């Protein structure tokens, strides 16, 4: 049946694969020595989703590890699930991008490219066909957005018609490191503008705040973090992996969510989320589910909602549900927060149901939104960039790897060009 | 072993066939000229 | 002798047509292996040691419904290639539906429509469920009409497609795929009946005061309906109902076609304990708006045509004094050119309960089927936000890139508008 | 002799059923050594079955049910795949009808004792634990070994395991469900266990 | 087999009756395994019922009524909640009337003996033991569980403590009533209890 | 007294032979050594203390598929010459396997078919069962009916040749063997039968559902074949059918004796017991275009001849009521100068399933045997493909060199050109 192909890039792309796999095959029951347990044929009747047979009955994911520094591939294989991967699915790198878009793009990363690009052919092609790809990635760095756009684009003369989802992780608003963020990031989008077929962003600012004031960590780690963003990742695929009273896809998300294709931007979330001892103390039912997802904290994003305007939006849902309450509470949504959606499309809100909870938990919610208040944070980027652009500063790091200057006044252009026709719908 | 014969020497079918019914629901009905209970 | 074929397009047709299925096993007596422990020839045909096998073919662009019912309690009944998927979702789109997925199944599903008609002649009509919203609940769903009237031309076609809501909706490209299926079955389908699912859900709280039921719940209902309506083609009666007077008694014009229902009681056995059932009142709640079927008031809707299947241990004389009662109602207005108004046909078996549902074990039951001009106000808020949408070119791309051109959007607004016209001029 | 004749049930089934047929030629023109289809066994003894409540039934309850063998093992990744299908088929199959239609006996391949009852706990049909030697003549007879270890009489192993195998009163390979053979039908094998026709009796 | 095929007072019930369909067999065309329709089981055994103050309460005091099964625990709060709801049903429904109608089987989740006097002392109604082996048969039959803790063979959860189980005389689910169910509908429920039809017979 | 000599060469040969006298020994009660614990007389002749033993010649120059046999379950049924063992592969060499290394085997193979066929009057005819891409399939094939016929001209020569598909073709030089086998092909075989893989690969694909098929299981369809051909001959029926009614009924010109062949049903266990496999069910999806057993597609050829077979306890009631409606649908259609073209054989004894196998235990089975315009099809891409390839003296030298001359060639391709231009001359 469908298999989506997983594509992880960058040393942040390692360490959320690890932790996405982890959960995954935390729902589907399997050992990490690639045996399955949990006596159930609701977890095994989709395998090929994400997995493929190995001819002594064990499960090897169809991801692909990517980076130009073996560093991050070693921390992935030593750790626990670590021993799930194929080793030839891994490509190594062993120069290494140092945050550089002209050196994970056009000089470094190029090599690498047709290694990696027959590894992709490797099970797209080696199935009747497959349902999309799911590449995630940073952008901070260089081996993360650089290496990782180019894929992106060189799938797409071979796979046109394939879904894209995009999973890419941007720069900090407030504290934040490698001092040459801006121009990674803009090099990312205008790139990404025309090549993806839906984006959805995530920011660690976001989620430190959703490990701090709705989770209360004194200390959350990196791991944290990527629970949080591994949990919404299960949630916008686990309609394929299980049935429900009103099945989905990830097909079903970009043609609901998508009324201009130069459009494709998201907001992430994910709910319940509470803390330790709050979670006996909490009701866990589709009025609250709901009432907590449509909160400026519960995003994964460093957006706030209310500024901009939904223009149209999805939640999935998990779990032993109702059929009425679920809808009618984003009737209700819509009929409160009249001023935060828009008037010129009716009913703005996709809703889809499957039948199987996560661990743990018996309800639960996944929400995408195409909101215009992403614009916001394209913005912070941009003025930051053109802010480092007039200095004329760092492009000797950029131009000594043959890279034109017009291509950075093509970045400006371009994003100027997505914030305006994001503008306008407001 | 044919088939055998369906027709006797009073040149007449042999056996019958059950015609396809309709599942009949009775209904109790009975009046005039005493008009019974 | 007698058979019917149920077609089920889409997952709506697919959870529409397994509770359908569940109690037609249960109304004849059919084990969930399709043995039973004669009026199952209208239904369910035969093969032997009781197999009866179903005669319906399941759609679906994606198998993630279809093969789980494969999984699931019923396997040895269906027919496993009645069960016929795909591999991708159709995903909301018309365009999907038909230019890209829909012509590679659409050669299978035929090949096994042909063999199970075949079989025996005495074919009365299709059966028709679908989703309008959906993309092969629609788009699917219109190629089928449209092979089906290319051979099986003279034949009747019911419909049951669930309208959406002006609330309820799930989805926002469902103005889209609606008013191209309206393009599709205004000229292919012979009698459309209107379904929506807040008007069942709004049933199922106030008539059984069931707060938290789910889709599965509102198939027990509708599947009562169908067997209601299927009532006299299996069981015996006093009036005898089958399909040919549907349209000829209901439809008087033949671009007049789209027709609301009702039924009653609908009363679970907590309330059965205290309130009579009898044939007047039964048919009281069928002429309620609140107890409507669509949601479309009839109050500003003028009843055309009617009919009324009572089924159960209904005598004919309180039909025919229940009947009365309404014409000497003033607030169920009916047209000056069509002063009768009313066919009924009344058929002896009750109907039958299934455990662990919502319904009690009730004596009598009427499934009322209505034309009204009432139709017009469910195309009318189609009208309204179909071009609030359409103006600005929005999900215009997924459809224009896929196959289907620019222009057939505006040739079905065209339709759905001179459908408008037609039910304001016969309403005067 | 069927399917084969290098076995321990089927050398045990030659000498107990030509010893009693030299005990009533000398009693009384009889044939000897006996047909095959003339030659009847028994294939459980008293004491083998066990259902999930840890109670004994004898071979007699079986007579009317399409029963089948199951070799499986614990650690076998295979193996583990199999068992939550073959439960649906297990259990959807019955569940949809009003008479008992089909019965699985379980064959163990395990390493040891404790880990025999962590599998067993699981499947809710018959089971033959791994001290009795009537699991070392059926997987010897029907040839399920997932290495050569014992020294098999010229054949090969008939299928690894997990597997399936329909079996009759005579001890009868009816059919093979294909699992782990030539045709290497996994996880969809099952949907061609015909109830009918294979029935224990 | 209903409602559950791998149920293990369904196993318990199977073994008996094609062992006296066997002894009919061999003293005497009739059909092994017999139909679904016809096994009779006996659920509740001589010592099993208690009721109030301790004495001894058979099978035989429960004809004509609708007796449904009260699974508890003493220090869910779940059941505390829900408790004295049904007491008050119990006194109406039971007691407003010409006849004894209604009738709630105790089986217990209880931690130990102490925990299960204190919890009995607050129900009028029959009640089950914990040291017998009927409230395992039983709670592993109607598919009742606290935690995934005891081996299932592929089960479903279909209910969580507190629940009320509707029944019928050969252990067939009468009709569920779902105050913790797919309806997640909290203490009214109990109202849904219907007579009539779920008469014991 | 009635007695059929079957004849196979080749690898192919071999196996299908052992797949039809598998099934030949599981019907007539023959043990292994063939020992019973009237009716086998046509493939079985009584030799000794009631063993029975087969009446054929297993012909192969490459002894690694028939050595192997000899060493099988089947080696004491068999007798020792009747498998005839070569040396060396022909090895997809017309020269070779006709001229060069097949000239010392025929010296014994016509030994044999002298000791089998003289023991009784009245040989009811051979048959051949030949692979046409493979060497001695072809080489050997040819050259020893040309001696057949030359001994015993006036008997049956039936022949069940296995084409090479269009796409599936598993070697390079089958533009050369098979041009040149149907060069003697036309000459002097009485009936032509196409037996393509890819059909039949179709067929187990999606009606059997079998989606790693094997060579077994493409010989088991085979065997099927040929068992409800001969039923008519073994077993009594209601209307026989004898060898000889073959070519009086559908060879209406000596040059045109190819057919087609289709078996239907074939369901599986699992879908068998869901149909009612009726004389019509089954006559209906014997005449399905793919249900072919050679891929030739016949909606655009004209019928010129059919000859149907039924087995198992048919009535000719619906026998002729269900050819009725396939002689006046228009999907199907008939050459004008044959207004009926239909020969029908009636056979009581049902099919028996073979344990372990494919099919299941079926009461009523259908063979049908087509002559058509459609022929012209799979010799026009012959026609292609050899042209193609032809043009550049490809692998021409394995050919010239080893006994034949440069011209084979092209009067090759010349009568085949001669077999279109009366193909076509009969399509008026
Ligand atoms: N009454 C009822 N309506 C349903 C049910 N399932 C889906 N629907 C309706 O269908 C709409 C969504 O479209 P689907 O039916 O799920 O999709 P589809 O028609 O199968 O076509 P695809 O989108 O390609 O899968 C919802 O808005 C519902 O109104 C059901 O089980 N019962
Ligand atoms: N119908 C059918 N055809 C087969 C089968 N096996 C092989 N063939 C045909 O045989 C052809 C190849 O020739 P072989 O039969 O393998 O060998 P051969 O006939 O002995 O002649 P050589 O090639 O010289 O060895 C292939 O093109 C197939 O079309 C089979 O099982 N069934
Ligand atoms: N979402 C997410 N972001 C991370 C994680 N680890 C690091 N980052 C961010 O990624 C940036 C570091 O870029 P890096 O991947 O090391 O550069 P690269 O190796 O050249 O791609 C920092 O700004 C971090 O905020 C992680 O586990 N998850
Ligand atoms: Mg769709
Ligand atoms: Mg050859």
């Amino acid at each position: 049946m469908r298999e989506i192909v997983h594509v992880q890039g960058g040393q942040c792309g390692n360490q959320i694969g690890a932790k996405f796999w982890e959960v995954i095959s935390d729902e589907h029951g399997i050992d990490p020595t690639g045996t399955y347990c949990g006596d159930s044929d609701l977890q095994l009747e989709r395998i090929n989703v994400f997995y493929n047979e190995a001819t002594g009955g064990r499960f090897v994911p169809r991801a692909i590890l990517m980076d130009l520094e073996p560093g991050t591939m070693d921390s992935v294989r030593a750790g626990p699930f670590g021993q799930l991967f194929r080793p030839d699915n891994f490509v190594f790198g062993q120069t290494g991008a140092g945050n550089n878009w002209a050196k994970g793009h056009y000089t470094e990363g190029a090599e690498l490219i047709d290694s990696v690009l027959d590894v992709v052919r490797k099970e797209a092609e080696g199935c009747d066909c497959l349902q999309g790809f799911q590449i995630t990635h940073s952008l901070g760095g260089g081996t993360g957005s650089g290496m990782g756009t180019l894929l992106i684009s060189k799938v797409r003369e071979e796979y046109p018609d394939r879904i894209m989802e995009t999973f890419s992780v941007f720069p900090s608003p407030k504290v934040s490191d490698t001092v040459v963020e801006p121009y990674n990031a803009t090099l990312s989008v205008h790139q990404l503008v025309e090549n993806a077929d839906e984006v959805q962003v995530i920011d660690n600012e976001a989620l430190y705040d959703i490990c701090f004031r709705t989770l209360k960590l004194t200390t959350p780690t990196y791991g944290d973090l990527n629970h949080l963003v591994s949990a919404a990742m299960s949630g916008v695929t686990c309609c394929l992996r299980f049935p429900g009273q009103l099945n989905s896809d990830l097909r079903k998300l970009a043609v609901n969510l998508i009324p201009f294709p130069r459009l494709h931007f998201f907001l992430i979330g994910f709910a319940p989320l509470t803390s330790r001892g709050s979670q006996q103390y909490r009701a866990l039912s589709v009025p609250e589910l709901t009432q907590q997802m449509f909160d400026a904290k519960n995003m994964m994003c460093a957006s706030d909602p209310r500024h901009g305007r939904y223009l149209t939006a999805s939640a999935m849902f998990r779990g032993r549900m109702s059929t009425k309450e679920v809808d009618e509470q984003m009737l209700n949504v819509q009929n409160k927060n009249s001023s935060y959606f828009v008037e010129w499309i009716p009913n703005n809100m996709k809703s889809s149901v499957c039948d199987i909870p996560p661990k743990g938990l018996k309800m639960s919610v996944t929400f995408v939104g195409n909101s215009t208040a992403i614009q916001e944070m394209f913005k912070r980027v941009s003025d930051q960039f053109t802010a480092m652009f007039r200095r004329k500063a760092f492009l000797h790091w950029y131009t000594g790897e043959g890279m034109d200057e017009m291509e950075f006044t093509e970045a400006e252009s371009n994003m100027n060009d997505l914030v305006s026709e994001y503008q306008q719908y407001q | 072993s044919p088939p055998e014969s369906s027709l006797q020497s009073n040149f007449v079918p042999s056996h019958e066939e059950v015609g396809r019914h309709k599942r009949f629901l009775v209904n109790s009905r009975d009046s005039l000229q005493g008009n019974m209970i | 002798m007698r058979e019917v074929i149920s077609i089920h397009v889409g997952q709506a047709g697919i959870q529409i047509g397994n509770a359908c299925w569940e109690l037609f096993c249960l109304e004849h007596g059919i084990q969930p292996d399709g043995q039973m422990p004669d009026a199952f020839n209208t239904f369910f045909s035969e093969t032997g040691a009781g197999k009866h096998v179903p005669r319906c073919v399941f759609l679906d662009l994606e198998p993630t419904v279809v093969d789980e019912v494969r999984t699931g309690t019923y396997r040895h009944l269906f027919h496993p290639e009645q069960l016929i998927s795909g591999k991708e979702d159709a995903a909301n789109n018309f365009a999907r539906g038909h230019y890209t997925i829909g012509k590679e199944i659409v050669d299978l599903s035929l090949d096994r429509i042909r063999k199970l008609a075949d079989n025996c002649t005495g074919l009365q009509g299709f059966l028709m469920f679908n989703a309008v919203g959906g993309g092969t609940g629609s788009g699917l769903g219109c190629l089928l009409l449209e092979r089906l009237s290319v051979d099986y031309g003279k034949k009747s076609k019911l419909n049951f497609c669930s309208w959406p809501s002006p609330q309820v909706s799930t989805a926002v490209v469902e103005p889209y795929n609606s008013v191209l299926s309206t393009h599709s079955l205004l000229e292919h389908t012979d009698v459309a009946v209107m379904l929506d699912n807040e008007a069942i859900y709004d049933i199922c709280r106030r008539n059984l005061d069931i707060e938290r039921p789910t889709y599965t719940n509102l198939n027990r209902l509708i599947a009562q309906v169908i067997s209601s309506l299927t009532a006299s083609l299996r069981f015996d009666g006093a009036l005898n109902v089958d399909v040919t007077e549907f349209q000829t008694n209901l439809v008087p014009y033949p671009r007049i076609h789209f027709m609301l229902s009702s039924y009653a009681p609908i009363i679970s056995a907590e309330k059965a304990y205290h309130e009579q059932l009898s044939v007047a009142e039964i048919t009281n709640s069928a002429f309620e708006p609140a107890s409507m079927m669509a949601k479309c008031d009839p109050r500003h809707g003028k009843y055309m045509a009617c009919c009324l299947m009572y089924r159960g241990d209904v005598v004919p004389k309180d039909v025919n004094a229940a009947v009365a009662t309404i014409k000497t109602k003033r607030t169920i207005q009916f047209v000056d050119w069509c002063p009768t108004g009313f066919k009924c046909g009344i058929n002896y078996q009750p109907p039958t309960v299934v455990p662990g549902g919502d319904l009690a074990k009730v004596m009598r039951a009427v499934c009322m089927i209505s034309n009204s001009t009432a139709i017009a106000e469910v195309f009318s808020r189609m009208d309204h936000k179909f071009d609030l949408m359409y103006a600005k070119r929005a999900f215009v791309h997924w459809y224009v890139g896929e196959g289907m051109e620019e222009g057939e959007f505006s040739e079905a607004r065209e339709d759905l508008a001179a459908l408008e016209k037609d039910y304001e001029e016969v309403g005067i | 002799s069927q399917p084969v004749f290098a076995s321990p049930l089927n050398v045990e089934k030659r000498r107990l059923n030509e010893e009693r047929a030299l005990m009533q030629a000398q009693k009384a023109n009889i044939q000897l050594p006996p047909n095959y289809g003339d030659m009847d066994l028994i294939l459980f003894p008293e004491g083998s079955l066990k259902n999930s409540n840890n109670t004994v039934i004898p071979q007699s309850h079986l007579k009317g049910k399409s029963v089948a063998l199951y070799f499986a093992d614990g650690a076998d990744p295979k193996c583990a795949s199999l068992l939550p299908f073959l439960l649906n088929y297990y259990r959807t199959m019955n569940e949809g009808g009003a008479n008992q239609k089909i019965e699985i006996i379980f064959v163990s391949l395990d390493r040891d004792r404790e880990a025999f009852e962590s599998h067993r706990a699981h499947m809710p049909w018959l089971s033959i634990d791994l001290e009795n030697p009537l699991t070392e003549i059926l997987k010897r007879h029907f040839r399920v070994m997932k290495e050569y270890e014992v020294p098999t009489y010229g054949y090969g192993s008939r299928t690894g395991v997990p597997s399936v195998i329909v079996i009759g009163s005579d001890g009868r390979e009816a059919q093979f469900l294909p699992i782990c053979s030539g045709l290497e039908e996994g996880d969809r094998a099952l949907l061609r266990w015909d109830w009918r026709n294979t029935k224990f009796a």
